[PDB]
């Protein structure tokens, strides 16, 4: 069954994909709008 | 404004004296209040 | 004799200490500060058991 | 072949790049964390080990009169005036069980005065 | 290819301030939360229900007392996640329960992963060897085996060091009492390293300044160096001569000198970070048979080894019941080991 | 034998100092 | 010349003497295992599986013989006390004995290997230089190490073709080699449900079969190519030695705390069973359930296998020995040879009191006696000009029940205080000291010294990863970098990106 | 260089000061406030200098169990009357 | 909680009034950015 | 079959009397722990 | 006193193995041209 | 001429605003009474 | 080089040294099974710790 700690386990999961997920939806548009010269 | 209007040897000593202050009024804690002995 | 109580303390190799647990023994509380050379013990008998050799090295 | 051969005793010619180190060492903190200057690199090198220990010679020769170090025993107390305990006090407990074990035979009297 | 990932590429890799690259997304959050959950916890968080102690500034202890606490030992070896079966996502019990010395425990050890990438890869963008890499295995030995591995081997993290000065200090007795930490030969290599190192540090920044060369009038040498200058700035034959003279032997080749530099601190902290591994398991060199065999039959024998066991054997007594209260020792004034007097 | 053993290898060192100060590969400049 | 860390450079590049070293390295490692295994034969005493079992003798490489079904020898026994058995070629000493033999055959084919280095099939077929396609060997060698994992879960532990693995009840009395059925639920992943060993190699395996296949038809992509240096054999020595490493932590964790792979009665019990009572409080609860069924008290405590109170005892812990105390725990407390009995001690008010148990932080502990609430009634005191606990003032008695005193109290202190004093370290044996001249200090178990050397090996390994992927990673500065490195590279501000030429 | 403003060139601006000489005393001011309110207190659940006992009790309140030790540290604040 | 808002008051006063300041110059430099 | 990989050896002076200096303290620190 | 009588033979090979191999190594690099 | 808000500014106020938050809320401690 | 039966046999088994797929290749179907073994692991890790309890798994001798 869903016991209470695997609900925590889903919950610890989605935390980190989304702090990760705006960390590098951040770089990349910040990556993109101040580009390198060559 | 003007980039470089307050002369830095005033600011080092303000910035001097404050943290004299500081460190000071924690040296007084050690012998009032909370963690005294008294 | 190293707390001048007359309980002598082993620190040589032959006296049954290793690498690890042997010393030179301070000399005895008894003589306190005052100086001990060699010939100020009645033999060196005396001298050794009251710590001469510490002071001297 | 061992790269130190490729130093030679008494050659006039650095043999390393102290421009390239500054170049990483000042990247891996921030530029102005770093030295550019051997001779003042150097000098740091002396200078933070030797006055350390000078410290702390000077430590066991000012304990050597009984200057001893901080004492936080019993410090916290609470409204009504219980012990609060903190990390001094359980300090403070293994040094009495040194205390009272050394030189078991040797004291008379109930303080170890020297 | 010009895709996303090398635009990113080049964002992480230039050249600012404060150099960032792919190892920093790694390396910045999980050093600044280890860092502000010890600030954090120093400040306002108290170790009452884990150790029955205070231990920061909001209960009056002070920059020396202050900690971040190991957990209750009933907790074992939890992760203890805010998430996780014991806090349940409270903040609060979280605290109370030692949740930072976790937390701080795991993104110092993660920070100190990122940090040693770091120098991989700035190293790799300027063109150096990665050597000052290789030396940063040392202080991770160290961390891990200290921090991680020796309270894996033991009971729970309670028995782990906190995060204190006076908290490290009670570790440092903790090892003398229970497990005659000075006896053990592979800390003696680790005091060897480390005091060798200081040594080697002042000997060496010593022989620079005392022979340099005069490359300027100003009485402050320092003064008289360019970085991009060709020539040595000191006179290593000169240096060579004096210390063959004054103590018989002289390094000769700078390239091994400080090969040696790197080499003496480095091979200390990791064979004390090996002693400890056994540590962790109670494979202490606590004892000396021979010396215990004859000491039992001989009662007039004594050595520093056998005056030091009677210290150690003090220390366990007298701290245990309150460095231990999950225990609930209680043992009488009678039974306590107390010499005539004191 | 473990005195022996000890005083063996203490005298094998000072030895070893006496021949890597004397008989030392000589520092040559070039 | 090479300077001496680095002789064995020459074979980067000699495939056929690379071989030839690795043969001769499986060659020596077989050797050590035949001759362990020797050695502990000629000094393994079978006689008493219950109280002289392996663990207690200092054997290492029996242990893993008998987990995987190895169990008797040719001269009869077997480690779980039968008489009169026939193991087959497949005895202790038939399985040392292959061993040896294999050890040899790996040393000619060294020889042959060493000097026939010179081998077309070495040579890149376009450029003739010596090469291996390292990505397609992954491949092959992947492949067949998922046959094996598969083919020693699917036929090996379950007992369809082979033997099965030890396996035992939750106080380790009745162990035995069985065919064990694969856990697919959730449990298999219950470190203590051997079902989930059965089930991961079959599952494992099959995954190893899978992409192995992929990693020999598949090229790697260019970028990893460059990445990882996938030309370079040192980068797979970085990556091996990195999984090797990963592997010794998660052994050396598992024998510690314990799994269905390390069972208590071939490596001795865990720290944590003493840590936590697990053996006393079965002890305790099989005693309540004889009393309960109106059995009297030494009815209740005869009845406890001898097995079980062994297990209830300190000097069985692997957490109190120490570095350089070697050789057997019989070397220590000695040889066990008889349960006492349960000792029950009482105050002269008929009170029954407890001695304290000694946890393992401590080389010495004091004796000290509560009653059930955990007041203090008795102990042994140190000063005695204010004792008020001793035995003398407090009559205390000690009675036993089971074991060879079963029966017998005794009221004189001296005696008394000589068997509370054996009380800290839980149930209490009569131990032969003499054939061994056994010193009375505690040593840990094969549990213990399995788990110190795995842990540091591991920790070694972990420098040995850093420093080849420093080589892999670096290998156009191994000898210096370049004379000519211009300033600007290294300087601030010249280029927007660092390292990069093309931004400046 | 690497493009930043010197900190020189910031740090001795009047701008600078402008800004800052409102936002440093506002932060201190919110920092002096956390601990005045007693918020601190309940944020961390650190004791007051009234709560580390009841009146009459001498014993710690230390936490014994893992999966219960919420409930036990509840237990316990309740026990303070 | 009266008390949330007593200590984000400051905070929030202090981030608005650096807004006030730098508002005419953050547009110019992200514009030019852009 | 003349192997074209082999490479001459050398260990010097100096590092013969490093090494064996670094073999006989280690053999005097440890010496003890052994005869135990 | 009650030594461990393997130290002896423990020592020895501790210190002639390790001497031997160094000894080996640096006298074919004097006998070198 | 310069920017204002870079990662160095970004790096210098994720320490530097927190430490004056509890510098203030230090300071405060020294006036608790037990 | 010396030419065997067996070596001839094992020929085109080493005969593709430095053959690459273009670009990224499999690059991102790497990535996911990746992600899916660290989720992996810190499942079996966290069922080790008691950190993630399921109904039915017993982490405990008491599971024989
Ligand atoms: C190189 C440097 C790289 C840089 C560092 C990288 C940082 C990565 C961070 C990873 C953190 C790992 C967390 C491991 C926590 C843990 O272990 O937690 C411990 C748990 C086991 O739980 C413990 O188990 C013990 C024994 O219990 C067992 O026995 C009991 C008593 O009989 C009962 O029967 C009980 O039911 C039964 O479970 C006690 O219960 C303890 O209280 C309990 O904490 O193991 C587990 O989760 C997993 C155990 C198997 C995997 C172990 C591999 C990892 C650890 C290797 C270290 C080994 C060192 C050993 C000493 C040397
Ligand atoms: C950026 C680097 C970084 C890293 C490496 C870590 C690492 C860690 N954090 Mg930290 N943390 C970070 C930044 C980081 N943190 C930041 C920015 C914050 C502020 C928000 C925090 C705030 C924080 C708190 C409050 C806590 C941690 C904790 C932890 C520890 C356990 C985390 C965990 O179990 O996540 C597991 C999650 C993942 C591994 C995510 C991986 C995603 C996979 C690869 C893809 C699949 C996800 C999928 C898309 C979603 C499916 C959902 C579905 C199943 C329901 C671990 C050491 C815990 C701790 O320290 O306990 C003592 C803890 O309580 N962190
Ligand atoms: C489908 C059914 C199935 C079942 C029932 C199992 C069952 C099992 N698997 Mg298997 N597995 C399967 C399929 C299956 N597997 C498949 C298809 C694969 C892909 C090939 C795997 C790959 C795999 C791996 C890689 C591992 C397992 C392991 C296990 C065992 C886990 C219990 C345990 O003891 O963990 C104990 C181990 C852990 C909890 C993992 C800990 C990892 C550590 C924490 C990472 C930290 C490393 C770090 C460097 C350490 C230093 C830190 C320290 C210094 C502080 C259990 C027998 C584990 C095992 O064999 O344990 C003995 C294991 O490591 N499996
Ligand atoms: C995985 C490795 C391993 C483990 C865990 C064991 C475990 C065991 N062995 Mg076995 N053994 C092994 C490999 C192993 N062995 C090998 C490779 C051999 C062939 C030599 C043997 C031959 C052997 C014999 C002949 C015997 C054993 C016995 C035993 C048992 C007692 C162990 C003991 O007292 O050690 C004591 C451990 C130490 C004293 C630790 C040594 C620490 C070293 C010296 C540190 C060196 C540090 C180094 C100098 C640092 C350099 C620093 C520099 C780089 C700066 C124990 C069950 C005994 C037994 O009871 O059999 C029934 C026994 O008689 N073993
Ligand atoms: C799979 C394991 C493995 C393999 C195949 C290699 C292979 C290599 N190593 Mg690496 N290395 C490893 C693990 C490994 N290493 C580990 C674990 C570490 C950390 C300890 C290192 C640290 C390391 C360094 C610092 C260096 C190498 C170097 C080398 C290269 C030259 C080695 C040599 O000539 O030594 C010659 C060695 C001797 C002549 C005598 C050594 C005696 C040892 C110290 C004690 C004896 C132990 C005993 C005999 C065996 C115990 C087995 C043990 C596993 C239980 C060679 C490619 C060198 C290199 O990169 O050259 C360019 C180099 O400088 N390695
Ligand atoms: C206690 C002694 C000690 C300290 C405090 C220390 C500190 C440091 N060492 C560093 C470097 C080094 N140390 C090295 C060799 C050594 N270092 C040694 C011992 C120390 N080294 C020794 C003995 C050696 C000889 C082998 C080398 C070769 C380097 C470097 O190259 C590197 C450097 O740059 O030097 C200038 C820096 C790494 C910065 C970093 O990781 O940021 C990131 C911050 C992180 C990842 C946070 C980690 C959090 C820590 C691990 C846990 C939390 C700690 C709390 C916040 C504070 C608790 C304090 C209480 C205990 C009182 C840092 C200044
Ligand atoms: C080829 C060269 C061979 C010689 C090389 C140099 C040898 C030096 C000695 C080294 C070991 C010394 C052992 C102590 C002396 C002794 O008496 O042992 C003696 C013990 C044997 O123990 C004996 O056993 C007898 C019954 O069988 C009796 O009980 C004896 O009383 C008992 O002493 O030797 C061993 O069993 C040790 C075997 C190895 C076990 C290794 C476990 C740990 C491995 C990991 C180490 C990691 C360290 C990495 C650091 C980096
Ligand atoms: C001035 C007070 C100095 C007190 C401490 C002494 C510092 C220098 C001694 C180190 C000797 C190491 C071996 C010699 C190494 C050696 O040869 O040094 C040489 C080095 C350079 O020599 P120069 O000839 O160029 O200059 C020295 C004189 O000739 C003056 O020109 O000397 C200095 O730089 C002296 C600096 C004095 C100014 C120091 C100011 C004090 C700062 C203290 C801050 C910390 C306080 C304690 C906090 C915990
Ligand atoms: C934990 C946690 C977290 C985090 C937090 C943070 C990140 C924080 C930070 C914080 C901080 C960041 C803080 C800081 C502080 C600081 C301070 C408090 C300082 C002080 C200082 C001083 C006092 C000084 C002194 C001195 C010195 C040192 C030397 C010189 C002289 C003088 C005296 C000046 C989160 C939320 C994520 C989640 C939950 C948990
Ligand atoms: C030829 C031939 C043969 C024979 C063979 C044989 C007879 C073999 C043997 C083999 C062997 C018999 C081997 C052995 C080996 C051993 C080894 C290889 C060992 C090693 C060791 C080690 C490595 C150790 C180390 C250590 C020490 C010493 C101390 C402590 C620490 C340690 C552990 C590290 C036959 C008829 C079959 C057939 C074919 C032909
Ligand atoms: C983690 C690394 C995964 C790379 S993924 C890779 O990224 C490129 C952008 O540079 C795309 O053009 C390409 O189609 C995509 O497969
Ligand atoms: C000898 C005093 C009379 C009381 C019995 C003492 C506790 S029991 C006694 O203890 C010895 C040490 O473990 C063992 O060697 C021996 O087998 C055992 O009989
Ligand atoms: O002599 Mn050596 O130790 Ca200086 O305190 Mn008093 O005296 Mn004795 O007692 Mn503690
Ligand atoms: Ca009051
Ligand atoms: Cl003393
Ligand atoms: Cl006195
Ligand atoms: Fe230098
Ligand atoms: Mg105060």
């Amino acid at each position: 069954t869903i016991t209470p700690s695997l609900k925590g386990f889903f919950i610890g999961l989605l935390s980190g994909a989304v702090v990760l997920g705006l960390t590098f939806a951040v770089l990349i548009a910040i990556s993109q709008i101040d580009k390198v010269q060559r | 404004s003007e980039g470089g209007r307050i002369p830095l040897w005033i600011v080092a000593t303000v910035a001097g004296m404050g943290v004299i202050v500081i460190v000071g009024l924690f040296f007084y804690g050690a012998y009032a209040g909370l963690g005294s002995s008294l | 004799d190293i707390d001048g109580i007359r309980e002598p303390v082993s620190g040589s190799l032959l006296y049954g200490n290793n690498i690890i647990t042997g010393a030179v023994v301070p000399s005895s509380n008894a003589i306190g500060l005052h100086f001990y050379p060699i010939w100020e013990a009645a033999s060196l008998d005396e001298w050794l058991y009251n710590g001469g050799p510490y002071q001297l090295i | 072949e061992s790269a130190n051969y490729g130093y030679k005793f008494g050659q006039e010619e650095e043999t390393y790049n102290i421009v390239a180190a500054h170049g990483y060492f000042g990247r891996l903190i921030f530029q102005y964390a770093s030295f550019n200057n051997s001779r003042s690199l150097h000098f740091f090198l002396a200078a933070w080990p030797v006055v350390g220990v000078w410290f702390a010679a000077l430590g066991i020769s000012t304990m050597a009169f009984n200057l001893n170090g901080f004492n936080f025993n019993h410090s916290v107390i609470d409204a009504k005036g219980n012990v609060i305990n903190t990390w001094a006090d359980i300090i403070n407990r293994a040094n009495l069980g040194m205390e009272v074990m050394h030189e078991r035979n040797a004291h008379n009297f109930p303080l170890d005065l020297a | 290819e010009r895709g996303w990932f090398d635009i990113l590429d080049d964002w992480l890799k230039r050249d600012r301030f404060v150099f960032v690259g792919w190892s920093g997304i790694l390396l910045f959050p999980c050093a600044y939360l280890a860092l502000g959950g010890w600030l954090t916890g120093t400040t306002f968080v108290t170790s009452w229900y884990t150790h029955g102690l205070a231990s920061s500034y909001l209960e009056g202890c002070n920059f020396l007392t202050v900690a971040v606490s190991t957990p209750a030992n009933s907790m074992g070896h939890s992760l203890l996640l805010l998430w996780g079966p014991e806090a349940q996502g409270d903040f609060t019990r979280w605290c109370q329960l030692g949740g930072l010395w976790t937390f701080i425990a795991l993104h110092g050890a993660f920070g100190l992963i990122g940090f040693m990438l770091r120098q991989f890869e700035i190293a790799r963008l300027v063109g150096v060897r990665p050597y000052n890499a290789i030396a940063f295995s040392a202080p991770i030995a160290v961390f891990v085996s200290v921090f991680l591995i020796y309270p894996l081997g033991q009971s729970s993290w309670f028995f782990a060091p906190s995060f204190g000065v006076a908290a490290i200090f009670r570790f440092l007795l903790f090892f003398q009492g229970f497990h005659n930490w000075t006896l053990n030969p592979f800390h003696m290599m680790g005091v060897a390293g480390v005091l060798g190192g200081a040594l080697l540090c002042a000997i060496h920044g010593a022989t620079v300044e005392n022979t340099l060369f005069q490359d300027g009038e100003g009485a402050s040498t320092f003064r008289a160096f360019n970085p991009t200058q060709a020539e040595e700035t000191y006179s290593m034959v000169t240096a060579n001569r004096f210390w063959s003279q004054i103590f018989g032997i002289a390094f000769s080749n700078k390239r091994w000198l400080h090969f040696f530099m790197l080499f003496v601190p480095v091979t200390g902290l990791w064979m004390s970070a090996i002693g400890v591994v056994g540590l962790a398991l109670n494979l202490r060199s606590y004892d000396f048979i021979s010396q215990e065999i004859r000491a039992a039959e001989d009662p007039e024998f004594e050595t520093f080894y056998t005056k030091n066991l009677l210290l150690n054997e003090g220390i366990r007594a007298w701290m245990a019941p309150q460095d231990q209260p999950h225990e609930n020792f209680v043992f009488p004034e009678e039974v306590l080991p107390r010499g005539n007097a004191l | 034998m473990e005195t022996i053993t000890y005083v063996f290898i203490f005298a094998c060192i000072i030895a070893l100092f006496f021949f890597a100060i004397f008989f030392r590969e000589p520092p040559r400049i070039t | 010349g090479l300077p001496w860390y680095r002789v064995h450079t020459v074979l980067i590049n000699d495939p056929g003497r690379l071989i030839a070293a690795h043969l001769m390295h499986t060659a020596l490692v077989a050797g050590w295992a035949g001759s362990m295994a020797l050695y502990e034969l000629a000094t393994f005493d079978p006689s008493d599986p219950v109280l002289n079992p392996m663990w207690r003798q200092g054997m290492f490489v029996l242990p893993f013989m008998a987990r995987l079904g190895v169990t008797g020898s040719w001269s009869g026994w077997s480690i779980t006390g039968e008489t009169g058995i026939d193991p087959g070629f497949w005895s202790f000493e038939g399985v040392a004995l292959a061993h040896i033999v294999l050890s040899g055959l790996l040393f000619l084919a060294a020889c042959w290997h060493w000097v026939y280095w010179d081998l077309e099939l070495f040579r890149d077929p376009r450029t003739g230089e010596p090469a291996l396609d390292l990505p397609k060997m992954f491949g092959i060698h992947l492949f067949l190490a998922g046959l094996l994992c598969f083919g020693f879960g699917a036929f090996h532990l379950t007992g369809l073709f082979g033997p099965g693995m030890w396996v035992s009840d939750p106080y380790g009395l009745t162990g035995s080699v069985q065919p064990v059925a694969p856990e697919w639920g959730p449990d298999g992943f219950n470190p203590y449900n051997p079902g989930g060993v059965v089930a991961h190699h079959i599952a494992a395996g099959i995954v190893g079969i899978i992409a192995g296949l992929f990693h020999i038809l598949v090229r790697p992509p260019q970028r990893l190519y460059k990445a990882l240096r996938m030309g370079n054999i040192e980068t797979v020595l970085s990556s091996s030695i990195a999984a090797v490493f990963f592997a010794a932590f998660v052994v050396a964790g598992t024998m510690w705390y314990g799994s269905a792979t390390t069972p208590i009665e071939l490596f001795g019990p865990t720290r944590y069973q003493w840590d936590s009572s697990y053996f006393q409080q079965e002890i305790n609860r099989r005693v309540q359930a004889s009393l309960a069924s109106g059995a009297t008290l030494e009815e209740a405590w005869s009845a406890i296998p001898e097995k079980l109170a062994f297990y209830d005892y300190i000097g069985n812990n692997p957490a109190k020995g120490g570095l350089f105390r070697t050789g057997p725990m019989n070397k220590g407390d000695g040889i066990a040879q008889a349960w006492k009995g349960h000792a029950v001690f009482r105050n002269k008010e008929g009170e029954e009191l407890f001695v304290r148990r000694m946890p393992a932080f401590f080389e010495s502990f004091p004796v000290i006696l509560t009653d059930k609430n955990g007041v203090v009634k008795a102990d042994i005191p140190f000063r005695r000009a204010e004792s008020k606990y001793s035995f003398e003032q407090q009559g205390v008695t000690v009675s036993f029940y089971g074991g060879e005193l079963n029966g017998q109290t005794f009221t004189d202190p001296p005696t008394v205080k000589s068997y509370a004093r054996k009380a800290i370290f839980g149930e209490i044996f009569e131990f032969d000291t003499e054939t061994l001249n056994s010193d009375g200090i505690f040593r840990t178990s094969p549990r213990g010294w399995f788990t110190f050397a795995h842990a540091v090996f591991a920790l070694l390994f972990f420098f040995g990863h850093i420093w080849h992927g420093a080589r892999t990673l670096f290998r156009d500065v191994f000898s210096g970098i370049d004379p000519e490195l211009s300033p600007e590279q290294v300087e601030w501000g010249f280029y927007q990106k660092v390292g990069d030429v093309t931004t400046r | 260089t690497t493009g930043e403003r010197p900190f020189s060139d910031i740090i001795t601006s009047v701008r600078y000061w402008v800004i800052h000489s409102i936002t440093i005393p506002a932060l201190f001011i919110a920092g002096w406030l956390f601990v005045s309110t007693g918020l601190a207190y309940d944020v961390f659940g650190t004791p007051r200098p009234d709560s580390y006992y009841a009146q009459e009790q001498r014993s710690i309140p230390l936490v014994t169990d893992r999966f219960e030790a919420k409930q036990q540290v509840e237990t316990f604040l309740e026990q303070l009357k | 909680d009266w008390r949330v808002l007593v200590v984000l008051l400051p905070v929030l006063l202090a981030a608005g009034w650096a807004v006030r300041n730098i508002l005419p110059y953050a547009v110019k430099q992200v514009q030019k950015l852009l | 079959e003349p192997n074209p990989n082999r490479q001459p050896v050398e260990l010097n002076r100096t590092s013969l009397y490093l090494g064996l200096l670094l073999i006989l303290v280690l053999a005097l620190l440890f010496s003890s722990y052994f005869f135990n | 006193m009650e030594v461990n009588q393997l130290g002896l033979i423990a020592t020895a090979l501790f210190v002639l193995v390790p001497s031997v191999f160094l000894i080996i190594l640096y006298v074919q690099t004097e006998s070198q041209q | 001429s310069y920017p204002i808000f870079t990662v160095r500014w970004v790096a210098v106020h994720t320490l530097a605003v927190p430490t004056i938050f509890f510098l203030g809320a230090i300071a405060a401690m020294q006036f608790i009474q037990r | 080089a010396r030419r065997t039966w067996l070596g001839d046999i094992l020929r085109p088994l080493n005969s593709e040294y430095g053959k690459v797929a273009p670009g990224w290749g499999t690059t991102p179907l790497m990535a996911v099974f990746m992600g899916l073994f660290l989720v992996f692991l810190l499942i079996i890790l966290e069922i080790y710790n008691s950190t993630l309890i399921l109904d039915g798994v017993n982490v405990s001798w008491k599971a024989l």
